Protein backbone atom coordinates (compact mmCIF):
# COMPACT_ATOMS: atom_id res chain seq x y z
CA UNK A 1 0.00 0.00 0.00
CA UNK A 2 2.97 2.51 0.76
CA UNK A 3 5.87 0.85 -0.37
CA UNK A 4 7.95 -2.18 -1.16
CA UNK A 5 8.54 -4.12 2.44
CA UNK A 6 7.05 -3.24 5.92
CA UNK A 7 5.87 0.01 6.27
CA UNK A 8 7.47 3.13 9.28
CA UNK A 9 6.80 6.80 7.50
CA UNK A 10 5.53 8.76 4.55
CA UNK A 11 6.62 11.90 3.97
CA UNK A 12 4.28 14.33 1.68
CA UNK A 13 5.48 16.66 -0.53
CA UNK A 14 2.96 19.03 -2.89
CA UNK A 15 3.62 18.63 -6.59
CA UNK A 16 2.00 20.20 -9.85
CA UNK A 17 -1.62 19.13 -9.48
CA UNK A 18 -0.61 16.45 -7.08
CA UNK A 19 0.94 14.67 -4.13
CA UNK A 20 4.76 13.13 -4.45
CA UNK A 21 4.73 10.48 -1.04
CA UNK A 22 8.55 9.61 0.12
CA UNK A 23 7.77 6.19 1.90
CA UNK A 24 10.10 5.04 4.22
CA UNK A 25 10.14 1.44 4.68
CA UNK A 26 11.91 -1.58 6.31
CA UNK A 27 13.27 -4.36 3.64
CA UNK A 28 14.29 -7.53 4.85
CA UNK A 29 17.77 -8.97 3.75
CA UNK A 30 20.12 -11.98 3.79
CA UNK A 31 17.67 -14.92 4.81
CA UNK A 32 18.40 -17.87 6.77
CA UNK A 33 16.74 -21.41 6.79
CA UNK A 34 15.92 -22.45 10.34
CA UNK A 35 14.61 -25.89 11.19
CA UNK A 36 11.32 -24.42 12.93
CA UNK A 37 8.75 -26.36 15.44
CA UNK A 38 5.09 -24.96 16.27
CA UNK A 39 5.49 -26.04 20.36
CA UNK A 40 8.49 -27.85 22.66
CA UNK A 41 7.21 -30.40 25.20
CA UNK A 42 9.40 -30.04 27.79
CA UNK A 43 8.36 -31.89 31.34
CA UNK A 44 5.26 -33.57 29.56
CA UNK A 45 3.95 -30.59 29.44
CA UNK A 46 3.72 -28.56 25.88
CA UNK A 47 5.23 -24.74 25.96
CA UNK A 48 3.97 -22.76 23.01
CA UNK A 49 5.66 -19.24 22.15
CA UNK A 50 4.22 -15.96 23.45
CA UNK A 51 6.22 -13.93 20.80
CA UNK A 52 7.81 -15.12 18.19
CA UNK A 53 8.69 -18.86 16.63
CA UNK A 54 10.64 -21.46 17.47
CA UNK A 55 13.75 -22.15 15.41
CA UNK A 56 17.13 -24.05 16.00
CA UNK A 57 20.68 -24.00 14.84
CA UNK A 58 22.53 -27.07 14.70
CA UNK A 59 20.77 -29.09 17.56
CA UNK A 60 20.26 -25.69 20.03
CA UNK A 61 16.36 -24.52 20.10
CA UNK A 62 15.85 -20.76 20.04
CA UNK A 63 13.08 -18.53 19.97
CA UNK A 64 13.19 -15.12 17.57
CA UNK A 65 10.92 -12.80 16.28
CA UNK A 66 9.54 -13.78 12.84
CA UNK A 67 11.05 -10.39 10.90
CA UNK A 68 14.65 -10.34 12.75
CA UNK A 69 16.65 -12.93 13.80
CA UNK A 70 17.38 -12.07 17.36
CA UNK A 71 18.37 -15.95 19.26
CA UNK A 72 17.16 -15.54 23.00
CA UNK A 73 17.57 -18.58 25.34
CA UNK A 74 14.03 -20.75 26.20
CA UNK A 75 12.81 -19.48 28.79
CA UNK A 76 9.18 -19.82 31.20
CA UNK A 77 8.63 -15.81 30.52
CA UNK A 78 8.76 -16.08 26.87
CA UNK A 79 6.66 -19.50 26.94
CA UNK A 80 3.25 -20.26 28.42
CA UNK A 81 1.75 -23.64 29.08
CA UNK A 82 -1.39 -25.24 27.40
CA UNK A 83 -2.25 -29.22 28.17
CA UNK A 84 0.15 -32.00 27.16
CA UNK A 85 2.32 -32.78 24.38
CA UNK A 86 0.65 -36.03 23.22
CA UNK A 87 -1.99 -33.77 21.28
CA UNK A 88 0.32 -31.57 19.42
CA UNK A 89 1.24 -32.25 15.62
CA UNK A 90 5.29 -31.90 15.02
CA UNK A 91 6.43 -31.22 19.12
CA UNK A 92 9.95 -31.54 19.81
CA UNK A 93 11.79 -32.64 22.59
CA UNK A 94 13.86 -29.66 24.72
CA UNK A 95 14.27 -27.86 27.79
CA UNK A 96 12.69 -24.60 29.06
CA UNK A 97 15.38 -22.93 31.18
CA UNK A 98 14.05 -20.93 33.61
CA UNK A 99 15.52 -18.00 35.54
CA UNK B 1 -28.45 36.28 -10.14
CA UNK B 2 -32.29 36.07 -10.14
CA UNK B 3 -32.71 35.96 -13.31
CA UNK B 4 -29.42 33.74 -13.99
CA UNK B 5 -30.90 31.04 -11.39
CA UNK B 6 -34.49 31.81 -12.79
CA UNK B 7 -35.63 31.92 -8.79
CA UNK B 8 -36.60 34.78 -7.01
CA UNK B 9 -34.79 33.30 -3.93
CA UNK B 10 -30.98 32.74 -4.12
CA UNK B 11 -29.00 30.65 -1.14
CA UNK B 12 -25.67 31.59 -0.20
CA UNK B 13 -22.91 31.32 -2.35
CA UNK B 14 -20.82 32.52 -5.55
CA UNK B 15 -22.76 32.13 -8.55
CA UNK B 16 -21.68 33.10 -12.52
CA UNK B 17 -24.27 35.64 -13.93
CA UNK B 18 -24.95 36.17 -17.84
CA UNK B 19 -24.61 39.28 -18.89
CA UNK B 20 -27.74 41.15 -19.18
CA UNK B 21 -26.23 44.72 -17.52
CA UNK B 22 -25.25 46.46 -21.11
CA UNK B 23 -27.53 47.32 -23.88
CA UNK B 24 -25.97 49.07 -27.20
CA UNK B 25 -28.11 52.66 -27.47
CA UNK B 26 -26.09 53.95 -30.71
CA UNK B 27 -25.01 52.65 -34.20
CA UNK B 28 -22.22 53.39 -36.43
CA UNK B 29 -21.91 52.13 -40.01
CA UNK B 30 -18.36 52.15 -42.17
CA UNK B 31 -18.44 52.28 -45.94
CA UNK B 32 -15.81 52.72 -48.09
CA UNK B 33 -15.30 56.32 -49.77
CA UNK B 34 -17.56 55.35 -53.13
CA UNK B 35 -18.85 58.23 -54.62
CA UNK B 36 -19.95 57.09 -58.48
CA UNK B 37 -23.55 55.05 -58.73
CA UNK B 38 -23.47 51.97 -60.35
CA UNK B 39 -23.49 51.61 -64.40
CA UNK B 40 -27.41 48.92 -63.97
CA UNK B 41 -28.07 51.48 -67.07
CA UNK B 42 -25.84 49.79 -69.19
CA UNK B 43 -26.59 46.66 -67.80
CA UNK B 44 -30.55 46.56 -67.61
CA UNK B 45 -31.64 49.16 -70.00
CA UNK B 46 -29.19 48.21 -73.20
CA UNK B 47 -30.54 47.99 -76.54
CA UNK B 48 -29.48 44.10 -77.06
CA UNK B 49 -28.47 41.71 -75.00
CA UNK C 1 6.97 -7.85 -25.51
CA UNK C 2 4.66 -9.50 -23.77
CA UNK C 3 3.71 -7.77 -20.34
CA UNK C 4 5.90 -8.89 -17.54
CA UNK C 5 3.47 -10.13 -14.70
CA UNK C 6 6.97 -10.27 -12.42
CA UNK C 7 10.44 -10.99 -11.09
CA UNK C 8 10.62 -14.55 -11.56
CA UNK C 9 11.72 -16.48 -8.19
CA UNK C 10 10.81 -19.76 -5.79
CA UNK C 11 10.32 -20.15 -2.33
CA UNK C 12 11.36 -23.91 -1.22
CA UNK C 13 8.08 -25.07 1.15
CA UNK C 14 9.04 -27.51 4.19
CA UNK C 15 6.83 -28.38 7.35
CA UNK C 16 9.75 -28.01 9.48
CA UNK C 17 11.14 -25.22 7.68
CA UNK C 18 11.43 -21.41 8.17
CA UNK C 19 13.04 -18.38 6.54
CA UNK C 20 14.27 -15.47 8.61
CA UNK C 21 15.94 -12.25 7.66
CA UNK C 22 19.09 -11.81 9.43
CA UNK C 23 19.53 -8.24 8.01
CA UNK C 24 17.82 -4.96 6.23
CA UNK C 25 17.54 -1.97 4.17
CA UNK C 26 15.73 1.02 5.19
CA UNK C 27 14.38 2.34 1.71
CA UNK C 28 12.63 5.41 0.45
CA UNK C 29 10.35 5.44 -2.33
CA UNK C 30 8.51 7.95 -4.35
CA UNK C 31 4.66 7.49 -5.31
CA UNK C 32 3.60 10.07 -7.24
CA UNK C 33 -0.38 10.56 -7.03
CA UNK C 34 -3.00 13.47 -9.11
CA UNK C 35 -5.18 15.30 -6.80
CA UNK C 36 -6.73 17.75 -8.45
CA UNK C 37 -7.13 18.80 -11.94
CA UNK C 38 -7.56 22.06 -13.98
CA UNK C 39 -11.16 23.97 -12.85
CA UNK C 40 -12.71 25.26 -16.21
CA UNK C 41 -15.56 27.18 -16.25
CA UNK C 42 -17.75 28.41 -19.68
CA UNK C 43 -18.77 31.79 -19.87
CA UNK C 44 -22.65 31.24 -21.73
CA UNK C 45 -23.09 35.08 -22.99
CA UNK C 46 -19.67 35.19 -24.74
CA UNK C 47 -20.03 31.73 -25.95
CA UNK C 48 -23.51 32.02 -27.45
CA UNK C 49 -23.32 35.46 -28.75
CA UNK C 50 -20.36 36.33 -29.60
CA UNK D 1 -20.72 43.34 -41.33
CA UNK D 2 -22.81 43.79 -38.51
CA UNK D 3 -22.63 42.95 -34.71
CA UNK D 4 -22.22 44.69 -31.21
CA UNK D 5 -19.49 44.72 -29.36
CA UNK D 6 -16.18 46.55 -28.56
CA UNK D 7 -13.10 47.86 -30.35
CA UNK D 8 -9.25 48.38 -29.63
CA UNK D 9 -6.78 48.74 -31.69
CA UNK D 10 -4.41 46.01 -33.22
CA UNK D 11 -1.01 45.04 -33.74
CA UNK D 12 -1.79 42.71 -36.27
CA UNK D 13 -0.70 43.27 -40.21
CA UNK D 14 -2.87 42.02 -42.88
CA UNK D 15 -1.85 41.04 -46.40
CA UNK D 16 -4.05 43.58 -49.12
CA UNK D 17 -5.85 40.46 -50.13
CA UNK D 18 -7.30 40.21 -46.52
CA UNK D 19 -10.10 41.44 -44.85
CA UNK D 20 -11.25 40.27 -41.86
CA UNK D 21 -9.30 38.31 -39.37
CA UNK D 22 -10.81 35.00 -37.62
CA UNK D 23 -8.05 33.31 -35.02
CA UNK D 24 -11.25 30.96 -33.53
CA UNK D 25 -12.63 30.83 -37.03
CA UNK D 26 -16.36 30.92 -35.18
CA UNK D 27 -15.61 34.75 -34.12
CA UNK D 28 -14.67 37.71 -36.59
CA UNK D 29 -11.80 39.60 -34.56
CA UNK D 30 -9.78 41.51 -36.38
CA UNK D 31 -11.14 43.74 -38.92
CA UNK D 32 -9.64 46.25 -41.68
CA UNK D 33 -11.58 49.68 -41.67
CA UNK D 34 -12.59 51.13 -45.01
CA UNK D 35 -12.01 54.76 -45.16
CA UNK D 36 -8.66 54.46 -42.70
CA UNK D 37 -7.08 51.61 -43.15
CA UNK D 38 -6.13 50.90 -39.38
CA UNK D 39 -6.63 47.47 -38.49
CA UNK D 40 -9.31 47.33 -35.68
CA UNK D 41 -9.25 44.30 -33.18
CA UNK D 42 -13.08 43.40 -31.73
CA UNK D 43 -13.78 41.62 -29.09
CA UNK D 44 -17.20 41.51 -27.44
CA UNK D 45 -19.54 44.06 -25.38
CA UNK D 46 -20.10 41.31 -23.07
CA UNK D 47 -18.01 41.34 -19.83
CA UNK D 48 -19.09 37.70 -18.23
CA UNK D 49 -16.37 36.99 -15.85
CA UNK D 50 -19.00 38.26 -13.58
CA UNK E 1 -21.39 3.35 -47.74
CA UNK E 2 -21.64 7.43 -48.53
CA UNK E 3 -19.76 8.95 -51.82
CA UNK E 4 -18.55 12.17 -50.11
CA UNK E 5 -17.32 10.73 -46.83
CA UNK E 6 -14.01 13.10 -46.60
CA UNK E 7 -16.51 16.13 -46.18
CA UNK E 8 -19.03 14.59 -43.63
CA UNK E 9 -15.74 13.81 -41.91
CA UNK E 10 -14.71 17.22 -42.15
CA UNK E 11 -18.12 18.81 -40.90
CA UNK E 12 -18.34 15.75 -37.85
CA UNK E 13 -15.24 14.31 -37.11
CA UNK E 14 -14.34 16.13 -33.99
CA UNK E 15 -17.74 15.32 -32.39
CA UNK E 16 -17.28 12.00 -32.68
CA UNK E 17 -13.64 11.72 -32.02
CA UNK E 18 -14.45 13.09 -28.98
CA UNK E 19 -17.25 10.66 -28.13
CA UNK E 20 -14.22 7.65 -29.12
CA UNK E 21 -11.82 9.59 -26.51
CA UNK E 22 -14.52 9.27 -24.05
CA UNK E 23 -15.10 5.63 -24.77
CA UNK E 24 -11.06 4.88 -24.81
CA UNK E 25 -11.46 6.50 -21.33
CA UNK E 26 -13.21 4.13 -19.93
CA UNK E 27 -11.83 0.91 -21.59
CA UNK E 28 -8.37 2.28 -20.20
CA UNK E 29 -10.35 2.67 -17.07
CA UNK E 30 -11.08 -1.02 -17.55
CA UNK E 31 -7.90 -2.19 -17.62
CA UNK E 32 -6.50 0.21 -14.64
CA UNK E 33 -9.31 -1.71 -12.51
CA UNK E 34 -8.18 -5.05 -13.17
CA UNK E 35 -4.57 -4.14 -12.80
CA UNK E 36 -5.16 -2.67 -9.54
CA UNK E 37 -7.23 -5.80 -8.32
CA UNK E 38 -5.24 -8.41 -10.03
CA UNK E 39 -1.06 -6.77 -10.41
CA UNK E 40 -0.80 -5.56 -6.51
CA UNK E 41 2.13 -7.74 -6.31
CA UNK E 42 4.12 -7.84 -9.07
CA UNK E 43 5.79 -11.07 -8.17
CA UNK E 44 5.37 -14.38 -9.47
CA UNK E 45 5.75 -17.71 -7.62
CA UNK E 46 5.46 -20.89 -8.82
CA UNK E 47 2.63 -23.35 -7.64
CA UNK E 48 4.48 -26.10 -4.98
CA UNK E 49 3.74 -29.58 -5.38
CA UNK E 50 1.08 -30.37 -2.70
CA UNK E 51 3.03 -31.63 0.11
CA UNK E 52 2.23 -30.78 4.09
CA UNK E 53 -0.30 -28.18 3.75
CA UNK E 54 -1.49 -29.02 7.70
CA UNK E 55 -4.36 -31.14 6.71
CA UNK E 56 -6.35 -28.80 4.35
CA UNK E 57 -7.00 -29.97 0.76
CA UNK E 58 -6.11 -27.07 -1.36
CA UNK E 59 -6.14 -28.76 -4.58
CA UNK E 60 -9.65 -27.34 -5.76
CA UNK E 61 -8.45 -24.10 -5.58
CA UNK E 62 -4.75 -24.19 -6.08
CA UNK E 63 -4.23 -25.05 -10.46
CA UNK E 64 -2.90 -28.32 -11.56
CA UNK E 65 0.53 -28.78 -13.59
CA UNK E 66 -1.23 -31.42 -15.79
CA UNK E 67 -3.74 -29.10 -17.67
CA UNK E 68 -2.03 -26.84 -19.98
CA UNK E 69 -4.52 -24.05 -19.23
CA UNK E 70 -3.21 -22.19 -15.77
CA UNK E 71 -6.67 -22.33 -14.21
CA UNK E 72 -7.58 -24.27 -11.16
CA UNK E 73 -11.33 -26.58 -11.15
CA UNK E 74 -13.09 -23.48 -9.18
CA UNK E 75 -11.68 -21.26 -11.58
CA UNK E 76 -12.66 -23.84 -14.57
CA UNK E 77 -16.14 -23.78 -12.83
CA UNK E 78 -16.39 -20.32 -12.49
CA UNK E 79 -15.75 -19.43 -15.84
CA UNK E 80 -17.77 -22.43 -17.44
CA UNK E 81 -20.92 -20.86 -15.23
CA UNK E 82 -20.69 -17.76 -17.03
CA UNK E 83 -21.34 -18.17 -20.59
CA UNK E 84 -20.28 -14.77 -22.62
CA UNK E 85 -23.43 -13.57 -24.64
CA UNK E 86 -25.52 -16.33 -23.16
CA UNK E 87 -28.57 -14.23 -23.83
CA UNK E 88 -31.55 -13.26 -26.36
CA UNK E 89 -29.19 -10.72 -27.56
CA UNK E 90 -27.18 -13.48 -29.39
CA UNK E 91 -29.62 -14.24 -32.00
CA UNK E 92 -29.27 -10.54 -33.52
CA UNK E 93 -25.76 -9.84 -32.69
CA UNK E 94 -24.01 -13.57 -33.17
CA UNK E 95 -21.90 -13.25 -29.96
CA UNK E 96 -20.58 -9.96 -31.45
CA UNK E 97 -21.41 -7.71 -28.40
CA UNK E 98 -18.76 -10.00 -25.84
CA UNK E 99 -15.25 -10.78 -26.52
CA UNK E 100 -15.01 -14.49 -27.51
CA UNK E 101 -11.77 -13.89 -28.57
CA UNK E 102 -12.44 -15.13 -32.15
CA UNK E 103 -14.62 -11.83 -33.24
CA UNK E 104 -13.85 -10.89 -36.34
CA UNK E 105 -14.26 -7.68 -38.71
CA UNK E 106 -18.05 -8.47 -39.75
CA UNK E 107 -18.92 -7.65 -36.24
CA UNK E 108 -17.89 -4.12 -36.73
CA UNK E 109 -20.08 -3.92 -39.75
CA UNK E 110 -23.02 -5.62 -38.12
CA UNK E 111 -22.88 -3.05 -35.27
CA UNK E 112 -22.41 -0.25 -37.30
CA UNK E 113 -18.57 1.06 -36.64
CA UNK E 114 -18.85 -0.04 -33.18
CA UNK E 115 -15.94 -2.21 -31.79
CA UNK E 116 -15.09 -4.54 -28.91
CA UNK E 117 -11.55 -4.27 -27.21
CA UNK E 118 -9.93 -7.11 -26.07
CA UNK E 119 -8.62 -6.53 -22.45
CA UNK E 120 -4.78 -5.99 -21.85
CA UNK E 121 -4.74 -8.65 -19.30
CA UNK E 122 -5.25 -11.80 -20.53
CA UNK E 123 -7.50 -14.57 -18.60
CA UNK E 124 -4.30 -17.06 -18.32
CA UNK E 125 -2.48 -13.90 -17.05
CA UNK E 126 -5.06 -12.79 -14.82
CA UNK E 127 -4.93 -16.81 -13.52
CA UNK E 128 -1.47 -16.40 -13.13
CA UNK E 129 -1.43 -13.35 -11.02
CA UNK E 130 -4.03 -15.36 -9.07
CA UNK E 131 -1.78 -18.49 -8.86
CA UNK E 132 0.61 -16.21 -7.79
CA UNK E 133 -1.03 -14.71 -4.94
CA UNK E 134 -2.55 -18.39 -4.06
CA UNK E 135 1.09 -19.32 -3.80
CA UNK E 136 2.87 -16.43 -2.09
CA UNK E 137 -0.21 -16.70 0.46
CA UNK E 138 -0.28 -20.59 1.46
CA UNK E 139 3.41 -20.26 1.46
CA UNK E 140 4.28 -17.20 3.66
CA UNK E 141 1.65 -15.12 4.87
CA UNK E 142 1.73 -11.70 5.21
CA UNK E 143 5.75 -11.82 4.29
CA UNK E 144 4.75 -11.96 0.61
CA UNK E 145 4.93 -8.40 -1.21
CA UNK E 146 7.38 -7.45 1.99
CA UNK E 147 10.38 -9.00 -0.45
CA UNK E 148 11.73 -11.79 -0.12
CA UNK E 149 9.06 -14.23 0.46
CA UNK E 150 10.09 -16.20 3.86
CA UNK E 151 8.58 -19.82 3.92
CA UNK E 152 7.02 -20.98 6.70
CA UNK E 153 4.78 -24.17 7.29
CA UNK E 154 0.71 -23.41 7.05
CA UNK E 155 -0.05 -24.48 10.49
CA UNK E 156 2.18 -22.04 12.27
CA UNK E 157 0.55 -19.39 9.65
CA UNK E 158 -2.96 -20.20 10.85
CA UNK E 159 -1.38 -20.10 14.79
CA UNK E 160 -0.52 -16.14 13.82
CA UNK E 161 -3.75 -15.74 12.40
CA UNK E 162 -5.36 -17.14 15.55
CA UNK E 163 -3.43 -14.74 16.80
CA UNK E 164 -4.63 -11.64 14.91
CA UNK E 165 -8.16 -12.64 16.24
CA UNK E 166 -6.95 -12.86 19.95
CA UNK E 167 -7.00 -17.01 20.02
CA UNK E 168 -3.79 -18.45 21.36
CA UNK E 169 -2.21 -20.75 19.24
CA UNK E 170 -3.15 -23.62 21.23
CA UNK E 171 -6.67 -24.06 20.20
CA UNK E 172 -5.29 -24.82 16.66
CA UNK E 173 -2.46 -26.97 17.64
CA UNK E 174 -5.05 -29.17 19.64
CA UNK E 175 -7.85 -29.16 17.39
CA UNK E 176 -5.81 -28.90 13.87
CA UNK E 177 -7.62 -32.14 12.55
CA UNK E 178 -11.01 -30.96 13.30
CA UNK E 179 -9.56 -27.70 11.72
CA UNK E 180 -8.75 -28.81 8.74
CA UNK E 181 -11.73 -31.29 8.36
CA UNK E 182 -13.88 -28.29 8.71
CA UNK E 183 -11.88 -26.43 5.81
CA UNK E 184 -12.11 -29.34 3.25
CA UNK E 185 -15.54 -30.10 4.15
CA UNK E 186 -16.39 -26.24 3.56
CA UNK E 187 -14.20 -25.74 0.52
CA UNK E 188 -16.48 -29.16 -0.98
CA UNK E 189 -19.90 -27.69 -0.26
CA UNK E 190 -19.02 -24.63 -2.23
CA UNK E 191 -18.01 -26.56 -5.21
CA UNK E 192 -20.85 -28.93 -5.05
CA UNK E 193 -22.78 -25.33 -4.63
CA UNK E 194 -21.07 -24.31 -8.13
CA UNK E 195 -21.46 -27.59 -9.12
CA UNK E 196 -25.35 -27.98 -8.63
CA UNK E 197 -26.17 -24.92 -11.23
CA UNK E 198 -27.65 -22.43 -9.16
C1 LIG F 1 23.62 -21.92 17.93
O1 LIG F 1 23.87 -20.56 18.28
C2 LIG F 1 24.04 -20.40 19.69
C3 LIG F 1 24.20 -18.91 20.01
O2 LIG F 1 25.37 -18.40 19.37
C4 LIG F 1 25.22 -21.23 20.17
O3 LIG F 1 25.26 -21.11 21.59
C5 LIG F 1 26.56 -20.70 22.04
O4 LIG F 1 27.58 -21.01 21.10
C6 LIG F 1 28.88 -20.58 21.50
C7 LIG F 1 29.86 -20.94 20.40
O5 LIG F 1 29.62 -22.29 19.99
C8 LIG F 1 29.26 -21.23 22.82
O6 LIG F 1 30.53 -20.74 23.25
C9 LIG F 1 28.21 -20.91 23.88
O7 LIG F 1 28.53 -21.60 25.09
C10 LIG F 1 26.85 -21.36 23.39
N1 LIG F 1 25.83 -20.99 24.36
C11 LIG F 1 24.71 -21.70 24.53
C12 LIG F 1 23.44 -20.90 24.60
O8 LIG F 1 24.72 -22.92 24.62
C13 LIG F 1 24.97 -22.68 19.82
O9 LIG F 1 26.09 -23.47 20.22
C14 LIG F 1 24.78 -22.82 18.33
N2 LIG F 1 24.49 -24.20 18.01
C15 LIG F 1 25.03 -24.82 16.97
C16 LIG F 1 25.25 -26.29 17.14
O10 LIG F 1 25.33 -24.23 15.94
C1 LIG G 1 10.42 -37.20 23.74
O1 LIG G 1 10.90 -37.90 24.88
C2 LIG G 1 9.98 -38.85 25.40
C3 LIG G 1 10.61 -39.46 26.64
O2 LIG G 1 10.88 -38.43 27.60
C4 LIG G 1 9.65 -39.89 24.34
O3 LIG G 1 8.64 -40.76 24.85
C5 LIG G 1 9.08 -42.13 24.83
O4 LIG G 1 9.49 -42.52 23.52
C6 LIG G 1 9.92 -43.88 23.42
C7 LIG G 1 10.33 -44.15 21.98
O5 LIG G 1 9.28 -43.70 21.12
C8 LIG G 1 8.81 -44.82 23.86
O6 LIG G 1 9.28 -46.17 23.82
C9 LIG G 1 8.35 -44.47 25.26
O7 LIG G 1 7.23 -45.29 25.62
C10 LIG G 1 7.93 -43.01 25.31
N1 LIG G 1 7.57 -42.67 26.67
C11 LIG G 1 6.62 -41.78 26.95
C12 LIG G 1 6.86 -40.94 28.17
O8 LIG G 1 5.63 -41.65 26.25
C13 LIG G 1 9.11 -39.18 23.11
O9 LIG G 1 8.86 -40.14 22.07
C14 LIG G 1 10.11 -38.17 22.60
N2 LIG G 1 9.53 -37.46 21.48
C15 LIG G 1 10.26 -37.06 20.45
C16 LIG G 1 9.61 -36.06 19.55
O10 LIG G 1 11.39 -37.48 20.26
C1 LIG H 1 23.67 -5.44 6.62
O1 LIG H 1 23.83 -4.70 5.42
C2 LIG H 1 24.34 -3.41 5.72
C3 LIG H 1 24.35 -2.63 4.42
O2 LIG H 1 23.03 -2.70 3.88
C4 LIG H 1 25.73 -3.55 6.34
O3 LIG H 1 26.22 -2.24 6.65
C5 LIG H 1 27.62 -2.16 6.33
O4 LIG H 1 28.44 -2.49 7.44
C6 LIG H 1 29.80 -2.66 7.05
C7 LIG H 1 30.58 -3.21 8.23
O5 LIG H 1 30.16 -2.55 9.43
C8 LIG H 1 30.33 -1.31 6.57
O6 LIG H 1 31.68 -1.49 6.11
C9 LIG H 1 29.47 -0.78 5.44
O7 LIG H 1 29.88 0.56 5.12
C10 LIG H 1 28.00 -0.77 5.83
N1 LIG H 1 27.19 -0.39 4.69
C11 LIG H 1 26.08 0.33 4.81
C12 LIG H 1 25.08 0.16 3.70
O8 LIG H 1 25.89 1.08 5.75
C13 LIG H 1 25.62 -4.41 7.60
O9 LIG H 1 26.88 -4.65 8.23
C14 LIG H 1 25.03 -5.75 7.22
N2 LIG H 1 24.92 -6.60 8.38
C15 LIG H 1 25.14 -7.91 8.29
C16 LIG H 1 25.00 -8.69 9.57
O10 LIG H 1 25.42 -8.45 7.24
C1 LIG I 1 -8.67 -33.16 -2.06
O1 LIG I 1 -10.02 -33.45 -2.42
C2 LIG I 1 -10.14 -33.84 -3.78
C3 LIG I 1 -11.62 -34.02 -4.08
O2 LIG I 1 -12.28 -32.76 -3.98
C4 LIG I 1 -9.35 -35.13 -3.98
O3 LIG I 1 -9.45 -35.58 -5.34
C5 LIG I 1 -9.94 -36.94 -5.35
O4 LIG I 1 -8.91 -37.92 -5.26
C6 LIG I 1 -9.46 -39.21 -4.98
C7 LIG I 1 -8.31 -40.21 -4.83
O5 LIG I 1 -7.56 -39.90 -3.66
C8 LIG I 1 -10.41 -39.63 -6.10
O6 LIG I 1 -11.03 -40.87 -5.74
C9 LIG I 1 -11.47 -38.57 -6.31
O7 LIG I 1 -12.29 -38.92 -7.43
C10 LIG I 1 -10.79 -37.24 -6.57
N1 LIG I 1 -11.76 -36.20 -6.82
C11 LIG I 1 -11.55 -35.26 -7.73
C12 LIG I 1 -12.76 -34.50 -8.17
O8 LIG I 1 -10.43 -35.02 -8.17
C13 LIG I 1 -7.90 -34.90 -3.61
O9 LIG I 1 -7.15 -36.12 -3.71
C14 LIG I 1 -7.81 -34.41 -2.19
N2 LIG I 1 -6.42 -34.12 -1.91
C15 LIG I 1 -5.79 -34.70 -0.90
C16 LIG I 1 -4.34 -35.01 -1.14
O10 LIG I 1 -6.35 -34.97 0.14
C1 LIG J 1 -17.40 -28.49 18.34
O1 LIG J 1 -18.16 -28.76 17.18
C2 LIG J 1 -17.42 -29.61 16.32
C3 LIG J 1 -18.21 -29.75 15.04
O2 LIG J 1 -18.46 -28.43 14.54
C4 LIG J 1 -17.17 -30.94 17.01
O3 LIG J 1 -16.36 -31.73 16.14
C5 LIG J 1 -16.84 -33.09 16.09
O4 LIG J 1 -16.35 -33.85 17.19
C6 LIG J 1 -17.01 -35.10 17.28
C7 LIG J 1 -16.56 -35.78 18.57
O5 LIG J 1 -15.15 -35.57 18.74
C8 LIG J 1 -16.67 -35.93 16.05
O6 LIG J 1 -17.42 -37.15 16.10
C9 LIG J 1 -17.01 -35.17 14.78
O7 LIG J 1 -16.51 -35.88 13.65
C10 LIG J 1 -16.40 -33.78 14.81
N1 LIG J 1 -16.83 -33.04 13.64
C11 LIG J 1 -15.97 -32.42 12.84
C12 LIG J 1 -16.56 -31.41 11.91
O8 LIG J 1 -14.78 -32.67 12.85
C13 LIG J 1 -16.46 -30.71 18.34
O9 LIG J 1 -16.29 -31.91 19.09
C14 LIG J 1 -17.27 -29.75 19.17
N2 LIG J 1 -16.60 -29.50 20.43
C15 LIG J 1 -17.28 -29.32 21.56
C16 LIG J 1 -16.47 -29.28 22.82
O10 LIG J 1 -18.50 -29.21 21.58
C1 LIG K 1 16.92 -22.82 2.02
O1 LIG K 1 16.67 -24.14 1.49
C2 LIG K 1 16.31 -24.17 0.10
C3 LIG K 1 16.06 -25.62 -0.24
O2 LIG K 1 16.62 -26.49 0.73
C4 LIG K 1 17.43 -23.55 -0.74
O3 LIG K 1 17.01 -23.51 -2.10
C5 LIG K 1 17.75 -22.15 -0.25
O4 LIG K 1 18.86 -21.62 -0.96
C6 LIG K 1 18.06 -22.17 1.24
N1 LIG K 1 18.32 -20.82 1.73
C7 LIG K 1 19.31 -20.53 2.57
C8 LIG K 1 19.44 -19.09 2.97
O5 LIG K 1 20.07 -21.39 3.01
C1 LIG L 1 6.92 -33.43 7.43
O1 LIG L 1 6.84 -34.28 6.27
C2 LIG L 1 7.66 -35.46 6.37
C3 LIG L 1 7.52 -36.19 5.05
O2 LIG L 1 6.16 -36.51 4.78
C4 LIG L 1 7.23 -36.30 7.57
O3 LIG L 1 8.11 -37.41 7.70
C5 LIG L 1 7.26 -35.46 8.84
O4 LIG L 1 6.74 -36.21 9.93
C6 LIG L 1 6.44 -34.19 8.66
N1 LIG L 1 6.52 -33.36 9.85
C7 LIG L 1 5.47 -32.70 10.35
C8 LIG L 1 5.74 -31.88 11.58
O5 LIG L 1 4.36 -32.76 9.84
C1 LIG M 1 -34.32 53.09 -70.65
O1 LIG M 1 -34.21 53.43 -72.04
C2 LIG M 1 -35.39 54.02 -72.60
C3 LIG M 1 -35.13 54.24 -74.07
O2 LIG M 1 -34.43 55.45 -74.30
C4 LIG M 1 -35.72 55.32 -71.86
O3 LIG M 1 -36.94 55.85 -72.36
C5 LIG M 1 -35.85 55.06 -70.36
O4 LIG M 1 -36.03 56.29 -69.67
C6 LIG M 1 -34.60 54.36 -69.84
N1 LIG M 1 -34.74 54.05 -68.42
C7 LIG M 1 -33.76 54.25 -67.53
C8 LIG M 1 -34.08 53.88 -66.11
O5 LIG M 1 -32.68 54.72 -67.85
C1 LIG N 1 -13.28 60.00 -47.27
O1 LIG N 1 -13.92 61.23 -47.65
C2 LIG N 1 -14.03 62.19 -46.59
C3 LIG N 1 -14.78 63.38 -47.15
O2 LIG N 1 -13.96 64.14 -48.04
C4 LIG N 1 -12.64 62.56 -46.07
O3 LIG N 1 -12.77 63.44 -44.96
C5 LIG N 1 -11.89 61.30 -45.65
O4 LIG N 1 -10.55 61.64 -45.28
C6 LIG N 1 -11.86 60.29 -46.79
N1 LIG N 1 -11.19 59.07 -46.37
C7 LIG N 1 -10.18 58.50 -47.05
C8 LIG N 1 -9.75 59.19 -48.31
O5 LIG N 1 -9.64 57.47 -46.66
Amino acid sequence: FCGKGYHLMSFPQSAPHGVVFLHVTYVPAQEKNFTTAPAICHDGKAHFPREGVFVSNGTHWFVTQRNFYEPQIITTDNTFVSGNCDVVIGIVNNTVYDP
Amino acid sequence: TKCTLKSFTVEKGIYQTSNFRVQPTESIVRFPNITNLCPFGEVFNATRF
Amino acid sequence: YTMSLGAENSVAYSNNSIAIPTNFTISVTTEILPVSMTKTSVDCTMYICG
Amino acid sequence: LTGTGVLTESNKKFLPFQQFGRDIADTTDAVRDPQTLEILDITPCSFGGV
Amino acid sequence: DSTECSNLLLQYGSFCTQLNRALTGIAVEQDKNTQEVFAQVKQIYKTPPIKDFGGFNFSQILPDPSKPSKRSFIEDLLFNKVTLADAGFIKQYGDCLGDIAARDLICAQKFNGLTVLPPLLTDEMIAQYTSALLAGTITSGWTFGAGAALQIPFAMQMAYRFNGIGVTQNVLYENQKLIANQFNSAIGKIQDSLSSTA
